[PDB]
Formats: structure tokens, C-alpha cells, sequence
């Protein structure tokens, strides 16, 4: 017999995210909020000379 | 159900169908959409943490050991408004999923058998037309009726 | 933390990601 | 069970039943008895903030931010703990109506059947005496035992 | 699974079984040790809170109220890291049996039938060497594949 099925996406993604239950469970999408990538090592000018 | 779809490509939440025209994953837009509008909202809200605190102007040791202490109270606070909203956009998610399945046993009825977690076994014979009517909301019970009915009497004997 | 003009919010944490879609878990 | 009575008006938990004599809505007193007793004691400690912190006597700026620091980190602790009692008494609910239904199955035993979610269907004939029995916590096995086998029998062949 | 088992005295989570043999209580030493495992290191990690802050050298008010206020805030904030993972690791449990139960699934497949909660009724008989190869891993599919379906047939009719 015909049959339909109801389910919920799966993608290879590495993303962990912790919730309150579970730390480090591995989500579909996820959105970072820190940045320490832009360490910088140099002091530019902010808006205008320093 | 437990069971995440790698096929579906088109949404978070959706079908799989096998009938006598084939078997698909086929998406439901509306449903994920209106997730991705919730889930945008939500995060735009947890990002409206009020980190501007600070101030213009045995004290500088005082104002150095507030502000530090401050510092690690808040950074643990917003680690926690993250663990609290984390698990409740993952039970959005949850919820969506169910709503969708109510959706479909509401308009199927006794035309079909829930074979396990989300599924659905129909006792009549679905078209891609008559799959994508319960997709599309139309699906109607009558159609099928007693259809179905009669290969119940063979499920009965 | 000290920081001048337009600057992301100081924090003393290493990770704050938001899950923005499903629990993967497949097959 | 995900179903909300609106017809009970008696208490939160209760009985759906349906024999030949009707059919009704009954309440449960005792379990929403104490049910209201807990949650009553519960509010109670929840209003056991300890916010009364108060000293009767660049400083002037320092105790400025301090108050005001505590302040907000206090309202986030108070609506923390909102948010744990508030899950915590819709858990105790749940786990009441659990209860409640593992009172009627550990009488029944075989000679109901459990149809789904919370509803019981005899495989004996009761009246509101042998409903009131269940619910009163006086239904006994054995005076329907065979009464429901007989009718097994019927659910076998 | 709403059952625990006083029998086992072995292990925190292992299996019962009743066959031609007898019935005995068997834990599973491997899901046990890295449950004791994990949770020791989990203590471990707990254990590493920060309450080290100290300062070697109106004020001493201020120094009072503030030393004094930090401290009520850390013991609110240790109380709740407790209380999250208490759950945690209790969530944890929880998953070491799930996936004992998947374990045993994925092996019985159709020779097995889930009575309920956690059991399978074998349609094949299993000696202690056959229940085992199912706790040791080892238990193949083949060996009474048809054996099984020919009492299907028994229930099917």
C-alpha cells in the first residue's frame, strides 16, 4: 500500500551547540556570536589619526 | 520520530512518499519558512544583551575588582541565556515537526494506518496529485472513504 | 576589553553559538 | 495524553467515563487536593527571595553602579528561578497524571485494555457503582476476571 | 522504560533473559565502565570552579557589601551549574540505555518482536551461549532467519 512519511532535515555539519540538557550535540545550522579572529597585531586609525 | 532525512535538500521539515508514480523527498515551505522568520527574530532578541554598562568617570583596586567580578557574572549569565535559548529554538524545531504530523493525520482519518514514528500508510491509492493534496491542504476524507474501508475488511478477516 | 568606536560587546568566554536549525542526527 | 479537558470543572485530574448508564466528567478531589497543597507551599518558598539587602549607611559613584549592578544581576537570578518552578510545577502535573493513571491500570489489570493515551475500555460491564469503584480505589480483579476473558476470546478468534 | 532493576548487581545498565536455560539478571560491563568513565571526568570538570578570587591587600564597607554580595551571587550560580548537571548526567543514563536498546534492536531485527519498554521475545529459542552473542555482539541474523519467519506464520494466521 501507498505510503507518506513526515521527517526533518539531516546535513554533514559539524556544528556543535549546547543546550541546557546536553552539551555538544551536533546541529543542522548554527550562528556564532564571538570574534577573536581579528586579534589584530596592529593599531590602524579609528575613524582618523591616532 | 528519530530519524533526520539527508534527501530532504529543500526544507527542515517535509515528506517522503512512496506511491505507484514513485518515491520522493518533497519539502513543505511554509513550515520552514516560518521557522527561519521565529529563529531570526529569536536571535535578534538574544543579541539585545545590554553589555553598553560602563562608566564615563584603595579605589582603583575597588573599581578594578567590581568591574572584573561584573565581567565574569555576565559572561556566565549570557553563556546561560545561550544554554536556555539553544534547547528552546531545538524544541521549536520539535514542535514544528509534530505540527506538521497532526496536520496530516487531521485530514487523513481513517483513510490511512500511522505505520510508526511519523509515517503513514494509506488504505486508497495516491496519486503525486493526491500526495501533494495533503501536502497542499486539500486532501478529502470522502474521496477515499469507503475505499479505504473495504481494505480494512481485509485487515478485520 | 578596552576597546574604541564600534566594538562587539567584550566577553571572557570561549564559544557562544546559537543553534539555528535541527538536532543532525542521520540515520 | 495531550488532551485538556475543558468539561472538568471539578479539579485539574480527572475521569472520562462512558457505560450504559452515561457517560460524565468526574474529578479526582484528593489528587488536585494536594496538588493545590504543594504548589501552595512551593509559591511560598518561591517568595523567599532574600531581596531585603539594604545598608542603612569617587565613592559616592561606587556605591552608585554597585547597587545598581546587583540590581540587574538579582532580577535576572529572580527570573531565573521563575522560570525553573514554573517547568517545575508543569512537571509535577504531569507526574500527578501519571500517577493517577498508573492507580487505575494497577486495578484493571486484564480486564481492561488500554485503547491510548489515558483511556481504559473494560472488557466487563460497569455501572457508576463499578466506575466509582475504580475511582473510590475498591475495584477488585476478581469479581469480572473471567467475565473479561470469556470476552478475550472473542478479541483472539 | 520505567523499570529499575534491584537484580542487577553488576552493572548500571544489562539485560534479563528468560529462555530453556533459565532467567538471570546480566549487566553489560563495557556501557557501565564508560558511563563511570565519562562521569568521573564530568565531576572532574565540575569541580573546577574558580573560587580562588581573593585580594591579598566608607571603604571597608564597600569592601564588605561587595565581598558579600559576590559570594550570595557564586553560590546561586554553583548551585545552578549543580543542578544542570545533575540533569545532565542523568540525561545521560538515559541515552546509554537508549542505545543499549538500539544495540539489541539492530541485531534481533525480525527474529525478535518488541514486547514492551526494553524486552524482545525471540521467535527462536536462544541458549545462554546464543543470549551471549547477542550481549557479546555476535549474534547473526541468518542462523534463524527462516526459523523465526515459520512462526510468524503463527501469528500471522
Amino acid at each position: 500500500g501507498d505510503t507518506l512519511c513526515i521527517g526533518y532535515h539531516a546535513n554533514n555539519s559539524t556544528d556543535t551547540v549546547d543546550t541546557v540538557l546536553e552539551k555538544n550535540v551536533t546541529v543542522t545550522h548554527s550562528v556564532n556570536l564571538l570574534e577573536d579572529k581579528h586579534n589584530g597585531k596592529l593599531c590602524d586609525l579609528d575613524g582618523v589619526k591616532p | 520520530i528519530e530519524g533526520g532525512w539527508t534527501g530532504m535538500v529543500d526544507g527542515w521539515y517535509g515528506y517522503h512518499h512512496q506511491n505507484e508514480q514513485g518515491s520522493g523527498y518533497a519539502a513543505d515551505l511554509k513550515s520552514t519558512q516560518n521557522a527561519i522568520d521565529g529563529i531570526t527574530n529569536k536571535v535578534n532578541s538574544v543579541i539585545e544583551k545590554m553589555n553598553t554598562q560602563f562608566t564615563a568617570v584603595r579605589i582603583e583596586n575597588l573599581n578594578k575588582k567590581v568591574d572584573d567580578g561584573f565581567l565574569d557574572i555576565w559572561t556566565y549569565n549570557a553563556e546561560l541565556l545561550v544554554l536556555l535559548e539553544n534547547e528552546r529554538t531545538l524544541d521549536y524545531h520539535d514542535s514544528n515537526v509534530k505540527n506538521l504530523y497532526e496536520k496530516v493525520r487531521s485530514q487523513l482519518k481513517n483513510n490511512a494506518k500511522e505505520i510508526g514514528n511519523g509515517c503513514f500508510e494509506f488504505y486508497h491509492k495516491c496519486d503525486n496529485t493526491c500526495m501533494e493534496s495533503v501536502k497542499n491542504g486539500t486532501y478529502d476524507y470522502p474521496k477515499y472513504s469507503e475505499e479505504a474501508k473495504l481494505n480494512r475488511e481485509e485487515i478485520d478477516s | 576589553p578596552i576597546t574604541i568606536g564600534k566594538c562587539p560587546k567584550y566577553v571572557k568566554s570561549t564559544k557562544l553559538r546559537l543553534a539555528t536549525g535541527l538536532r543532525n542526527v542521520p540515520s
